[PDB]
Protein backbone atom coordinates (compact mmCIF):
# COMPACT_ATOMS: atom_id res chain seq x y z
CA UNK A 1 0.00 0.00 0.00
CA UNK A 2 2.99 2.26 1.33
CA UNK A 3 4.62 1.50 -2.05
CA UNK A 4 2.17 2.47 -4.44
CA UNK A 5 1.25 5.50 -2.02
CA UNK A 6 5.59 6.07 -3.23
CA UNK A 7 5.30 5.53 -6.38
CA UNK A 8 2.32 8.22 -6.94
CA UNK A 9 4.68 10.69 -5.26
CA UNK A 10 7.67 9.71 -7.35
CA UNK A 11 5.63 10.24 -10.09
CA UNK A 12 3.96 13.88 -9.01
CA UNK A 13 7.62 14.30 -8.73
CA UNK A 14 8.89 13.15 -12.23
CA UNK A 15 5.37 15.27 -13.75
CA UNK A 16 6.75 18.33 -11.98
CA UNK A 17 10.75 17.51 -13.31
CA UNK A 18 8.45 17.17 -16.99
CA UNK A 19 6.53 20.15 -16.79
CA UNK A 20 10.22 22.04 -15.89
CA UNK A 21 11.99 20.48 -18.89
CA UNK A 22 9.27 20.78 -21.07
CA UNK A 23 9.23 24.45 -20.69
CA UNK A 24 12.60 24.82 -20.87
CA UNK A 25 12.71 22.64 -24.49
CA UNK A 26 9.76 24.93 -25.50
CA UNK A 27 11.87 27.94 -24.86
CA UNK A 28 14.67 26.19 -26.07
CA UNK A 29 12.68 25.26 -29.12
CA UNK A 30 11.26 29.13 -30.02
CA UNK A 31 14.92 30.22 -29.51
CA UNK A 32 16.27 27.54 -32.00
CA UNK A 33 13.36 28.47 -34.78
CA UNK A 34 14.01 32.05 -34.42
CA UNK A 35 17.86 31.59 -34.74
CA UNK A 36 17.27 29.76 -37.74
CA UNK A 37 15.07 32.22 -39.32
CA UNK A 38 17.79 34.61 -38.27
CA UNK A 39 20.79 32.94 -39.50
CA UNK A 40 19.22 32.16 -43.07
CA UNK A 41 18.18 35.76 -42.79
CA UNK A 42 21.58 36.94 -42.49
CA UNK A 43 22.71 34.49 -45.03
CA UNK A 44 20.23 36.06 -46.96
CA UNK A 45 21.23 39.06 -46.58
CA UNK A 46 24.74 38.51 -47.17
CA UNK A 47 23.73 37.04 -50.80
CA UNK A 48 21.46 40.24 -51.35
CA UNK A 49 24.78 42.27 -50.74
CA UNK A 50 26.86 39.92 -52.75
CA UNK A 51 24.68 40.37 -55.90
CA UNK A 52 23.82 43.81 -55.49
CA UNK A 53 27.69 44.59 -55.55
CA UNK A 54 28.12 41.71 -58.54
CA UNK A 55 25.19 44.25 -60.22
CA UNK A 56 26.91 47.81 -59.42
CA UNK A 57 30.49 46.77 -60.44
CA UNK A 58 29.22 44.93 -64.17
CA UNK A 59 29.97 48.05 -66.20
CA UNK A 60 33.65 48.83 -64.00
CA UNK A 61 35.47 45.67 -64.30
CA UNK A 62 33.71 44.09 -68.04
CA UNK A 63 36.07 46.30 -70.24
CA UNK A 64 40.08 45.14 -68.43
CA UNK A 65 41.89 45.34 -71.87
CA UNK A 66 44.55 42.71 -70.73
CA UNK A 67 46.89 45.12 -68.94
CA UNK A 68 45.52 44.86 -65.16
CA UNK A 69 46.70 40.94 -65.69
CA UNK A 70 50.17 40.95 -64.88
CA UNK A 71 50.12 42.29 -61.40
CA UNK A 72 48.64 39.04 -60.56
CA UNK A 73 52.04 37.75 -61.88
CA UNK A 74 53.65 40.17 -59.75
CA UNK A 75 51.55 39.12 -56.50
CA UNK A 76 52.15 35.59 -57.36
CA UNK A 77 56.19 36.41 -57.16
CA UNK A 78 55.61 38.43 -54.18
CA UNK A 79 53.72 35.68 -52.29
CA UNK A 80 56.39 33.12 -52.87
CA UNK A 81 58.91 36.15 -52.00
CA UNK A 82 57.28 35.47 -48.03
CA UNK A 83 56.41 31.73 -48.55
CA UNK A 84 59.79 30.82 -49.93
CA UNK A 85 63.18 31.92 -48.05
CA UNK A 86 64.23 33.78 -51.27
CA UNK A 87 64.50 37.59 -50.89
CA UNK A 88 66.27 36.89 -54.63
CA UNK A 89 63.72 35.04 -56.43
CA UNK A 90 63.06 36.33 -59.97
CA UNK A 91 60.96 34.58 -62.37
CA UNK A 92 64.42 33.91 -64.25
CA UNK A 93 65.59 32.05 -62.00
CA UNK A 94 62.40 30.67 -60.23
CA UNK A 95 63.29 27.50 -62.50
CA UNK A 96 65.87 26.41 -60.58
CA UNK A 97 63.96 26.93 -57.14
CA UNK A 98 61.20 25.39 -58.84
CA UNK A 99 63.45 21.31 -59.15
CA UNK A 100 64.96 22.39 -55.80
CA UNK A 101 62.24 22.74 -53.57
CA UNK A 102 60.44 19.71 -55.60
CA UNK A 103 63.56 17.92 -54.47
CA UNK A 104 62.42 18.90 -51.26
CA UNK A 105 59.01 18.29 -51.07
CA UNK A 106 59.99 14.68 -52.33
CA UNK A 107 62.29 14.29 -49.71
CA UNK A 108 59.52 15.12 -47.28
CA UNK A 109 57.37 12.45 -48.58
CA UNK A 110 59.91 9.89 -48.24
CA UNK A 111 60.75 10.83 -45.24
CA UNK A 112 56.90 10.91 -44.03
CA UNK A 113 56.26 7.53 -45.18
CA UNK A 114 59.61 6.17 -43.59
CA UNK A 115 58.07 7.46 -40.58
CA UNK A 116 54.82 5.92 -41.06
CA UNK A 117 55.30 2.62 -41.49
CA UNK A 118 57.21 2.71 -37.76
CA UNK A 119 53.89 4.61 -36.92
CA UNK A 120 51.70 2.23 -38.11
CA UNK A 121 53.33 -1.05 -36.29
CA UNK A 122 53.71 0.82 -33.31
CA UNK A 123 49.99 2.09 -33.55
CA UNK A 124 48.55 -1.39 -33.72
CA UNK A 125 50.89 -2.77 -31.18
CA UNK A 126 49.80 -0.11 -28.55
CA UNK A 127 45.96 -1.08 -29.36
CA UNK A 128 46.78 -4.64 -28.70
CA UNK A 129 48.38 -3.81 -25.50
CA UNK A 130 45.16 -1.26 -24.36
CA UNK A 131 43.26 -4.46 -25.46
CA UNK A 132 45.55 -6.89 -23.00
CA UNK A 133 44.90 -4.05 -20.01
CA UNK A 134 40.98 -3.57 -21.14
CA UNK A 135 40.82 -7.63 -20.97
CA UNK A 136 42.51 -7.34 -17.19
CA UNK A 137 40.48 -4.58 -16.25
CA UNK A 138 37.32 -6.02 -16.98
CA UNK A 139 38.09 -8.78 -15.11
CA UNK A 140 39.73 -7.84 -11.85
CA UNK A 141 39.51 -4.14 -12.05
CA UNK A 142 42.23 -1.46 -11.72
CA UNK A 143 45.84 -2.68 -11.59
CA UNK A 144 49.33 -1.33 -13.24
CA UNK A 145 50.86 -1.91 -16.72
CA UNK A 146 53.77 -3.51 -14.63
CA UNK A 147 51.50 -6.13 -12.74
CA UNK A 148 49.19 -6.97 -16.23
CA UNK B 1 53.28 10.61 -34.09
CA UNK B 2 54.75 13.89 -32.72
CA UNK B 3 57.72 13.40 -35.13
CA UNK B 4 54.87 12.49 -38.53
CA UNK B 5 53.04 15.41 -37.28
CA UNK B 6 55.71 17.55 -38.27
CA UNK B 7 56.91 15.97 -41.04
CA UNK B 8 53.37 16.24 -42.27
CA UNK B 9 53.71 19.92 -41.47
CA UNK B 10 56.92 19.93 -43.26
CA UNK B 11 55.64 18.58 -46.09
CA UNK B 12 52.47 20.87 -46.39
CA UNK B 13 54.30 23.79 -46.39
CA UNK B 14 57.07 21.82 -48.97
CA UNK B 15 54.31 21.09 -51.55
CA UNK B 16 52.70 24.67 -51.11
CA UNK B 17 55.88 26.44 -51.58
CA UNK B 18 56.66 24.22 -54.78
CA UNK B 19 53.07 25.41 -56.16
CA UNK B 20 53.95 28.99 -55.28
CA UNK B 21 57.21 28.59 -57.68
CA UNK B 22 54.96 27.10 -60.35
CA UNK B 23 52.62 29.88 -60.50
CA UNK B 24 55.42 31.76 -61.09
CA UNK B 25 56.78 29.75 -64.27
CA UNK B 26 53.35 30.10 -65.09
CA UNK B 27 52.96 33.28 -65.06
CA UNK B 28 56.18 34.75 -66.90
CA UNK B 29 54.16 35.14 -69.88
CA UNK B 30 52.06 37.25 -68.34
CA UNK B 31 55.26 38.87 -66.66
CA UNK B 32 56.28 39.98 -70.18
CA UNK B 33 53.41 42.55 -71.27
CA UNK B 34 53.97 44.38 -67.73
CA UNK B 35 55.12 47.73 -69.67
CA UNK B 36 50.86 48.06 -70.25
CA UNK B 37 48.47 49.79 -68.13
CA UNK B 38 44.87 51.12 -68.45
CA UNK B 39 42.18 52.76 -66.29
CA UNK B 40 41.31 51.82 -62.56
CA UNK B 41 39.35 52.62 -59.45
CA UNK B 42 36.66 54.91 -61.31
CA UNK B 43 33.37 53.99 -59.08
CA UNK B 44 35.73 52.33 -56.09
CA UNK B 45 34.15 54.55 -53.23
CA UNK B 46 30.77 52.54 -53.27
CA UNK B 47 32.41 49.18 -54.37
CA UNK B 48 34.74 49.23 -50.96
CA UNK B 49 31.46 50.62 -48.62
CA UNK B 50 29.46 47.95 -50.07
CA UNK B 51 32.11 45.70 -49.69
CA UNK B 52 32.84 46.87 -46.40
CA UNK B 53 28.76 46.15 -45.37
CA UNK B 54 29.30 42.85 -47.08
CA UNK B 55 31.92 41.78 -44.45
CA UNK B 56 29.88 43.37 -41.47
CA UNK B 57 26.81 40.60 -43.00
CA UNK B 58 29.62 37.89 -43.25
CA UNK B 59 31.17 38.54 -39.05
CA UNK B 60 27.14 38.93 -38.19
CA UNK B 61 26.57 35.57 -40.71
CA UNK B 62 29.40 34.09 -38.71
CA UNK B 63 27.99 35.39 -35.08
CA UNK B 64 24.75 34.09 -35.96
CA UNK B 65 26.14 30.74 -37.03
CA UNK B 66 27.85 29.74 -33.87
CA UNK B 67 24.64 31.24 -31.65
CA UNK B 68 22.72 28.35 -33.91
CA UNK B 69 24.90 25.64 -33.38
CA UNK B 70 25.04 26.18 -29.71
CA UNK B 71 21.38 26.50 -29.80
CA UNK B 72 20.70 23.27 -31.55
CA UNK B 73 23.21 21.74 -29.10
CA UNK B 74 21.63 22.55 -25.66
CA UNK B 75 18.09 21.93 -27.39
CA UNK B 76 19.27 19.23 -27.97
CA UNK B 77 20.60 18.21 -24.49
CA UNK B 78 16.99 19.74 -23.23
CA UNK B 79 14.76 17.54 -25.77
CA UNK B 80 17.47 14.15 -24.12
CA UNK B 81 17.01 15.07 -20.69
CA UNK B 82 13.09 15.24 -21.38
CA UNK B 83 13.01 11.93 -23.10
CA UNK B 84 15.24 10.33 -20.49
CA UNK B 85 12.31 12.09 -17.93
CA UNK B 86 9.60 10.71 -20.40
CA UNK B 87 10.65 7.15 -20.35
CA UNK B 88 11.17 6.95 -16.28
CA UNK B 89 7.77 8.49 -15.79
CA UNK B 90 5.82 6.22 -18.47
CA UNK B 91 8.25 3.00 -16.78
CA UNK B 92 7.57 4.50 -13.28
CA UNK B 93 3.35 4.48 -14.09
CA UNK B 94 3.33 1.14 -15.86
CA UNK B 95 4.97 -0.38 -12.75
CA UNK B 96 2.45 1.38 -10.47
CA UNK B 97 -0.67 -0.05 -12.20
CA UNK B 98 1.19 -3.49 -12.66
CA UNK B 99 1.64 -3.21 -8.59
CA UNK C 1 64.32 -13.51 -41.92
CA UNK C 2 63.47 -13.93 -45.40
CA UNK C 3 60.07 -14.24 -45.11
CA UNK C 4 60.29 -10.70 -43.36
CA UNK C 5 62.80 -8.90 -45.16
CA UNK C 6 59.98 -9.53 -47.77
CA UNK C 7 57.44 -8.45 -45.60
CA UNK C 8 59.06 -5.40 -45.09
CA UNK C 9 59.81 -4.47 -48.72
CA UNK C 10 56.08 -4.89 -49.30
CA UNK C 11 54.76 -2.64 -46.67
CA UNK C 12 57.30 0.00 -48.77
CA UNK C 13 55.20 -0.66 -52.23
CA UNK C 14 51.53 -0.11 -50.16
CA UNK C 15 52.81 2.83 -48.79
CA UNK C 16 53.77 4.30 -51.88
CA UNK C 17 50.51 3.21 -53.82
CA UNK C 18 48.16 4.08 -50.94
CA UNK C 19 49.72 7.67 -51.18
CA UNK C 20 49.82 8.18 -54.49
CA UNK C 21 45.61 7.73 -54.16
CA UNK C 22 45.46 9.10 -50.73
CA UNK C 23 46.40 12.44 -53.30
CA UNK C 24 44.15 12.10 -55.61
CA UNK C 25 41.31 11.99 -53.01
CA UNK C 26 42.87 15.43 -51.62
CA UNK C 27 42.96 16.60 -55.17
CA UNK C 28 38.41 15.36 -56.15
CA UNK C 29 37.61 19.34 -55.56
CA UNK C 30 40.42 20.41 -57.73
CA UNK C 31 39.29 17.76 -60.90
CA UNK C 32 35.54 19.75 -61.15
CA UNK C 33 38.01 22.60 -62.17
CA UNK C 34 38.08 21.62 -65.24
CA UNK C 35 34.92 23.84 -66.23
CA UNK C 36 37.38 26.89 -64.76
CA UNK C 37 40.30 25.38 -66.44
CA UNK C 38 37.38 25.74 -69.82
CA UNK C 39 36.35 28.89 -68.55
CA UNK C 40 40.21 30.81 -68.06
CA UNK C 41 40.57 29.61 -72.08
CA UNK C 42 37.44 31.73 -72.65
CA UNK C 43 40.10 35.12 -72.80
CA UNK C 44 37.20 37.80 -73.03
CA UNK C 45 33.88 38.15 -71.30
CA UNK C 46 32.71 35.18 -69.48
CA UNK C 47 30.11 36.37 -66.86
CA UNK C 48 27.23 33.97 -68.04
CA UNK C 49 29.47 30.45 -67.63
CA UNK C 50 30.75 31.94 -64.04
CA UNK C 51 27.09 32.34 -63.23
CA UNK C 52 25.68 29.52 -65.02
CA UNK C 53 28.26 27.28 -62.79
CA UNK C 54 27.17 28.56 -59.90
CA UNK C 55 23.70 28.36 -60.33
CA UNK C 56 24.34 24.43 -60.92
CA UNK C 57 26.32 24.59 -57.49
CA UNK C 58 23.21 26.64 -56.09
CA UNK C 59 20.92 23.65 -57.09
CA UNK C 60 23.48 21.12 -55.43
CA UNK C 61 23.91 23.24 -52.41
CA UNK C 62 19.93 23.29 -52.01
CA UNK C 63 19.42 19.98 -52.44
CA UNK C 64 22.20 18.99 -49.83
CA UNK C 65 20.18 21.47 -47.17
CA UNK C 66 16.97 20.02 -47.73
CA UNK C 67 18.71 16.69 -47.40
CA UNK C 68 21.00 17.42 -43.91
CA UNK C 69 17.80 18.90 -43.06
CA UNK C 70 15.45 15.51 -43.00
CA UNK C 71 18.63 13.05 -41.73
CA UNK C 72 19.19 15.63 -38.56
CA UNK C 73 15.27 15.45 -38.00
CA UNK C 74 15.80 11.16 -38.21
CA UNK C 75 18.91 11.18 -36.09
CA UNK C 76 17.03 12.87 -32.74
CA UNK C 77 14.46 11.11 -34.01
CA UNK C 78 16.59 8.20 -32.77
CA UNK C 79 18.27 9.88 -30.41
CA UNK C 80 15.33 10.50 -28.94
CA UNK C 81 14.07 6.31 -29.01
CA UNK C 82 17.73 5.41 -27.67
CA UNK C 83 17.69 7.80 -24.58
CA UNK C 84 13.83 6.35 -24.21
CA UNK C 85 15.10 2.62 -24.11
CA UNK C 86 17.96 3.63 -21.46
CA UNK C 87 15.82 5.52 -18.87
CA UNK C 88 13.38 2.43 -19.27
CA UNK C 89 16.11 -0.18 -18.42
CA UNK C 90 16.98 2.85 -14.98
CA UNK C 91 14.09 2.34 -14.01
CA UNK C 92 13.21 -1.49 -14.73
CA UNK C 93 16.79 -2.00 -12.94
CA UNK C 94 16.13 0.26 -10.18
CA UNK C 95 12.90 -1.53 -9.59
CA UNK C 96 14.73 -5.08 -9.84
CA UNK C 97 17.43 -3.63 -6.98
CA UNK C 98 14.21 -2.64 -4.92
CA UNK C 99 12.55 -6.04 -5.60
CA UNK D 1 32.85 36.05 -54.64
CA UNK D 2 34.10 35.86 -58.05
CA UNK D 3 30.98 37.48 -59.45
CA UNK D 4 30.68 40.03 -56.60
CA UNK D 5 34.23 41.30 -57.28
CA UNK D 6 34.98 40.63 -60.90
CA UNK D 7 38.50 43.03 -60.28
CA UNK D 8 39.48 39.79 -59.11
CA UNK D 9 40.75 39.79 -62.99
CA UNK D 10 40.88 35.85 -63.50
CA UNK D 11 43.50 35.26 -60.57
CA UNK D 12 41.42 32.46 -58.85
CA UNK D 13 40.58 30.45 -62.25
CA UNK D 14 44.23 30.68 -63.38
CA UNK D 15 44.98 29.38 -59.62
CA UNK D 16 41.59 26.54 -60.37
CA UNK D 17 42.80 25.87 -63.78
CA UNK D 18 46.71 24.99 -62.65
CA UNK D 19 45.39 23.11 -59.52
CA UNK D 20 43.42 21.24 -62.66
CA UNK D 21 46.88 20.48 -64.13
CA UNK D 22 47.70 19.44 -60.69
CA UNK D 23 45.14 17.23 -60.01
CA UNK D 24 46.00 15.49 -64.02
CA UNK D 25 49.55 14.84 -63.22
CA UNK D 26 48.63 13.49 -60.12
CA UNK D 27 46.09 11.54 -61.52
CA UNK D 28 48.86 9.98 -64.19
CA UNK D 29 51.64 9.50 -61.61
CA UNK D 30 49.28 7.31 -59.29
CA UNK D 31 48.23 5.48 -62.61
CA UNK D 32 52.02 4.59 -63.07
CA UNK D 33 53.05 3.76 -59.26
CA UNK D 34 49.65 1.47 -59.11
CA UNK D 35 49.94 0.30 -62.97
CA UNK D 36 45.87 0.85 -63.02
CA UNK D 37 45.82 2.78 -66.52
CA UNK D 38 41.96 2.03 -66.28
CA UNK D 39 41.14 5.04 -63.25
CA UNK D 40 39.13 7.72 -62.15
CA UNK D 41 38.23 10.05 -59.72
CA UNK D 42 34.89 8.64 -59.59
CA UNK D 43 36.27 4.78 -59.08
CA UNK D 44 39.70 5.71 -57.43
CA UNK D 45 37.82 5.24 -54.09
CA UNK D 46 37.45 1.98 -54.59
CA UNK D 47 41.12 0.97 -55.30
CA UNK D 48 42.15 3.18 -52.41
CA UNK D 49 39.50 0.72 -49.61
CA UNK D 50 41.41 -2.18 -51.45
CA UNK D 51 44.41 -1.01 -50.96
CA UNK D 52 44.33 0.17 -47.66
CA UNK D 53 42.94 -3.33 -47.42
CA UNK D 54 46.38 -4.40 -48.53
CA UNK D 55 48.63 -2.43 -46.42
CA UNK D 56 46.12 -3.27 -43.26
CA UNK D 57 46.92 -6.68 -43.87
CA UNK D 58 50.97 -6.20 -44.40
CA UNK D 59 51.39 -4.08 -41.21
CA UNK D 60 49.36 -6.15 -38.81
CA UNK D 61 51.36 -9.25 -40.20
CA UNK D 62 54.60 -7.54 -39.70
CA UNK D 63 53.58 -6.64 -36.50
CA UNK D 64 53.37 -10.17 -35.61
CA UNK D 65 56.27 -10.62 -37.63
CA UNK D 66 58.39 -8.49 -35.42
CA UNK D 67 57.39 -9.87 -32.10
CA UNK D 68 58.06 -13.26 -33.59
CA UNK D 69 61.72 -11.81 -34.68
CA UNK D 70 61.85 -9.58 -31.10
CA UNK D 71 61.71 -13.00 -28.91
CA UNK D 72 64.01 -15.14 -32.03
CA UNK D 73 66.88 -13.37 -30.13
CA UNK D 74 67.01 -16.56 -27.32
CA UNK D 75 70.56 -18.86 -27.70
CA UNK D 76 70.51 -22.35 -28.64
CA UNK D 77 70.52 -23.67 -25.58
CA UNK D 78 66.77 -22.65 -24.14
CA UNK D 79 65.20 -24.26 -27.08
CA UNK D 80 66.90 -27.33 -26.43
CA UNK D 81 66.30 -27.50 -22.62
CA UNK D 82 62.38 -26.76 -23.90
CA UNK D 83 62.31 -29.56 -26.09
CA UNK D 84 63.51 -32.51 -24.20
CA UNK D 85 61.27 -31.42 -21.50
CA UNK D 86 58.41 -31.92 -22.88
CA UNK D 87 60.14 -35.03 -25.13
CA UNK D 88 60.69 -36.30 -21.20
CA UNK D 89 57.73 -36.01 -20.13
CA UNK D 90 55.10 -36.74 -23.87
CA UNK D 91 57.27 -39.08 -25.27
CA UNK D 92 59.56 -38.45 -29.04
CA UNK D 93 57.21 -35.29 -30.55
CA UNK D 94 58.60 -32.91 -33.83
CA UNK D 95 60.12 -29.17 -32.61
CA UNK D 96 57.46 -27.74 -34.70
CA UNK D 97 54.62 -29.34 -32.63
CA UNK D 98 56.76 -29.19 -29.38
Amino acid sequence: QEKIDRYQVDLEELSYRLEEQTDVVEEAGELQAEYEARTEATEQEVDELKSQLADYQQALDVQQTRAIQYQQALQALERARELCRLPDLSVDNAEEWLETFQAKEQQATEALLALEQKLSVADAAHNQFEQAYQLVKNIVGETSRSEA
Amino acid sequence: QQDYETAKHSQHQAKQQAFALVEIVQRRVHFSYSDSAGMLSENADLNDKLRQRLEHAESDRSRAREQLRQQQAQYSQFNQVLASLKSSYETKQDMLKEL
